[PDB]
């Protein structure tokens, strides 16, 4: 009886633990920190911390990995210290972004192998795993988390590749903006422990509205929309407007002067590039997962959005899972505990025999 | 993969049932098809023989309400695995206790029955 490990790379937060689990043992940011000026470097929380002497860098851009070195820090980390585990004792399934480059699968599977010598590993499409953990074969899935938003749409099984699509916009695209709009307030949060506030208040107090304008002219109209916030002191601030203005960047990417179409369009538009035939069963399987998939009313106003778009006939289902930001993460320990996971996985022989070009015959 | 059900898997006309329990696909006794723990997950094979000899495929995934998060993702897994394994030719259907497909249920020919309960979470 062996154990394998799940690693969810994000872009901001990593989530790992063990397959088996209904939940990540550890969360923490991705993030390598460094001595600024001159223990060689930091991993996740403590880097963040001791960011006063460190300099800190983000190894994963948009769910790509854009350092190697970095990444293979945050990986020790991970197992050594996070897990605390022996990496060549355990198989090892880690997720990738949708349309991850060929090139970067190789990568990942040769570090695995070659520097922790894992005896198996498996990657797996981060949008897939979340399907899946929604109990689907079939679905969409619009996918939020830090710098990228993506819709995935799925078929028995198997992403389509050629519907997938992207808004550059996420999480800290929405942390970033209510920073600028709660100055228009007279708040300053520029540092870092203060764009920490800013990103509790986004998660705290915002939402998604359901009617935009009408949401603004109540706003406007009276204090009804308003909520208090504690900042760290004990100073007390007021937000308004600001809790649904925020998110509604998602659905209006233009509040950010980005051209793009907002998430419910995106969605459409993978939905329209799929065969006809199963368009029925994208538009009844909408599933959101990622930390900025968060936001209450998101769901409602997803619906009333997509409902608008497709033909009055077609039954629109949004599901939106409580714990939808560890959706991937609880997809892959599911996927790497199934008595069949033993086969699907690359083993070292296989690795050592075909090299790191197999992952794209094992994994797909 | 080639787990060894389904080695058994649609090799003649006619239905297959299995529970998921604890992360495994397990047959159901023959003589408990039709009764469905709403606490569980099953995999439903119909095979029907075809003219020219080959037979067709339909997988249901049927998810009880009270199913754990691990049995219907199991399940659906499974579901594509064995789609996989039969080649791709087999339909995926989910189906979801009350509101089954009109073919799923035509396929108990006393009617399926539900019973509380079920195998616990293999998490
Ligand atoms: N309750 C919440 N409401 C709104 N946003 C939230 C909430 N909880 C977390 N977030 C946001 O979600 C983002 C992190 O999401 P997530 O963990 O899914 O991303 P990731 O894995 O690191 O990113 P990616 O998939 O882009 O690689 C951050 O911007 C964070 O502030
Ligand atoms: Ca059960
Ligand atoms: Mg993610």
């Amino acid at each position: 009886d062996v154990q394998a490990l799940v690693i969810d790379n994000g872009s901001g937060m990593c989530k790992a633990g063990f397959a088996g689990d209904d939940a990540p043992r550890a969360v923490f940011p991705s993030i390598v920190g460094r001595p600024r000026h001159t223990k060689d470097s930091y991993v996740g929380d403590e880097a963040q911390s001791k960011r006063g002497i460190l300099t800190l860098k983000y190894p994963i851009e948009h769910g790509i990995v854009t350092n190697w070195d970095d990444m293979e820090k945050i990986w020790h980390h991970t197992f050594y210290n996070e897990l605390r585990v022996a990496p060549e004792e355990h198989p090892v399934l880690l997720t990738e972004a949708p349309l991850n480059p060929k090139a970067n699968r190789e990568k990942m599977t040769q570090i695995m192998f070659e520097t922790f010598n894992t005896p198996a590993m498996y990657v797996a499409i981060q949008a897939v795993l979340s399907l899946y953990a929604s109990g689907r074969t079939t679905g969409i899935v619009m996918d939020s988390g830090d710098g990228v938003s993506h819709t995935v749409p799925i078929y028995e099984g198997y992403a389509l590749p050629h519907a997938i699509l992207r808004l550059d916009l996420a999480g800290r695209d929405l942390t970033d903006y209510m920073m600028k709009i709660l100055t228009e307030r007279g708040y300053s949060f520029t540092t870092t422990a203060e764009r920490e506030i800013v990103r509790d208040i986004k998660e705290k107090l915002a939402y998604v509205a359901l009617d935009f304008e009408q949401e603004m002219a109540t706003a406007a109209s009276s204090s009804a929309l308003e909520k208090s916030y504690e900042l760290p002191d004990g100073q007390v601030i007021t937000i308004g407007n600001e809790r649904f203005r925020c998110p509604e960047a998602l659905f209006q990417p233009s509040f950010l002067g980005m051209e793009s179409a907002g998430i419910h369009e995106t969605t459409y538009n993978s939905i329209m590039k799929c065969d006809v035939d199963i368009r029925k069963d994208l538009y009844g399987n909408v599933v959101l997962s990622g930390g900025t998939t968060m936001f209450p009313g998101i769901a409602d106003r997803m619906n009333k959005e997509l409902t608008a778009l497709a033909p009055s006939t077609m039954k629109i289902k949004i599901i939106a899972p409580p714990e939808r930001k560890y959706s991937v993460w609880i997809g892959g320990s599911i996927l790497a505990s199934l008595s069949t996971f033993q086969q699907m996985w690359i083993s070292k022989e296989e690795y050592d025999e075909s090299g790191p070009s197999i992952v794209h015959r094992k994994c797909f | 993969v080639e787990h060894p059900e389904f080695l058994k898997a649609g090799k003649e006309p006619g239905l297959q049932i299995w529970r998921v329990e604890k992360f495994d696909l397990v047959p159901v006794p023959t003589n408990l098809y039709g009764d469905f723990f709403t606490g569980d997950a099953y995999v439903i094979l119909k095979t029907v023989q075809l003219r020219n000899g080959n037979l067709q495929y339909d997988l249901h995934y049927w998810l009880g309400n009270e199913c754990s998060q691990d049995e219907s993702g199991a399940a659906a897994i499974f579901t594509v695995q064995l789609d996989d394994y039969l080649n791709g030719r087999a339909v995926q259907h989910r189906e979801v206790q009350g509101f089954e497909s009109a073919t799923f249920l035509g396929y108990f020919k006393s009617g399926l029955k539900y019973k509380k309960g079920g195998v616990a979470s293999g998490f």
